[PDB]
């Protein structure tokens, strides 16, 4: 999308489809799923391990 | 500070007041439930509940974890889509809810109150038409929802079902332990 659409203009104005749009929501996706790679961290508690194991 | 009441700035010294002497009543009146450890028929119910109010607390740490993943995944997704248009109220607590996933702290307080239901499904769309955005935002409210509606809090009743079955035989000595107390 940097390399090929430039134009400014509104974020309304946009299409639907377009590249930007979907990078932030695939980013939004990695972003669900790097917080929720914490899960795997409270194994070495002594509280919360059991629980989630 | 010693003028109509809507004047006031929400930071006056009179209405933090105001709200602390209501905090400080909820938890005074809340007092009543230590003076039940007394009661024979009630005791061993309420020293069961103390008992298992810490795995309460335990499964709650779990829960803020997947809230905030959640919580920012929808933030980092819709909030450049932020508007204003001179609207009467902003965030949920509005007539018609409009801005729910705009900030960080609107967006964690916006996926709490899903637990309850009182967030209707209007504020997955987006006043403008990208039709993509709209649907990911609403897979990720729904995907957050099914898990704290149906994994979450069936693993916490699932939970409080064994916790509850194994502190039923050591009731009745921690109620006279804390009756002695
Ligand atoms: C995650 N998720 C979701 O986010 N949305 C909202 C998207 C925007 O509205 C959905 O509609 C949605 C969804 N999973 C869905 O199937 C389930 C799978 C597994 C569990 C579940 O629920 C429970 F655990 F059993 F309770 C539901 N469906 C329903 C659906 C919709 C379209 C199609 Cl083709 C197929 C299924």
């Amino acid at each position: 999308a940097h390399n090929k659409f430039h134009d400014f203009a509104d974020r309304k104005d946009w299409d639907a489809f377009h590249p930007t749009l979907v990078a932030e929501g695939l980013f939004a996706f990695a972003n669900v799923l790097s917080y929720l790679r914490l899960f795997f961290m409270y194994t070495t508690s002594s509280i919360l391990g059991p629980l989630q194991i | 500070y010693s003028n109509p009441r809507e004047s006031w700035d929400m930071w006056h010294p009179t209405l933090v007041a105001e709200a602390l002497f209501a905090i400080a009543n909820i938890f005074s009146s809340l007092r009543l439930i230590s003076l039940f450890t007394a009661n024979s028929h009630l005791g061993p119910l309420q020293i069961s509940l103390g008992r298992m109010l810490l795995d309460i607390l335990k499964f709650l740490f779990i829960y803020c974890l997947v809230l905030l993943a959640f919580a920012n995944g929808l933030n980092q997704l819709y909030f450049y889509y932020e508007e204003t248009k001179g609207l009467t109220c902003k965030g949920i607590r509005c007539e018609k809810q409009n801005n729910a996933f705009s900030t960080l702290f609107e967006t964690l307080q916006s996926l709490f109150w899903s637990i309850f239901g009182l967030i209707n499904l209007y504020v997955t769309n987006v006043k403008a038409q990208h039709e993509f955005t709209e649907f990911v935002g609403a897979t990720m409210f729904g995907t957050y929802n099914v898990i704290s509606l149906v994994v979450l809090l069936n693993m916490l009743i699932a939970m409080m079902n064994n916790s509850y079955q194994l502190i039923a035989d050591h009731a009745d000595i921690e109620w006279k332990f804390a009756r002695t107390k």
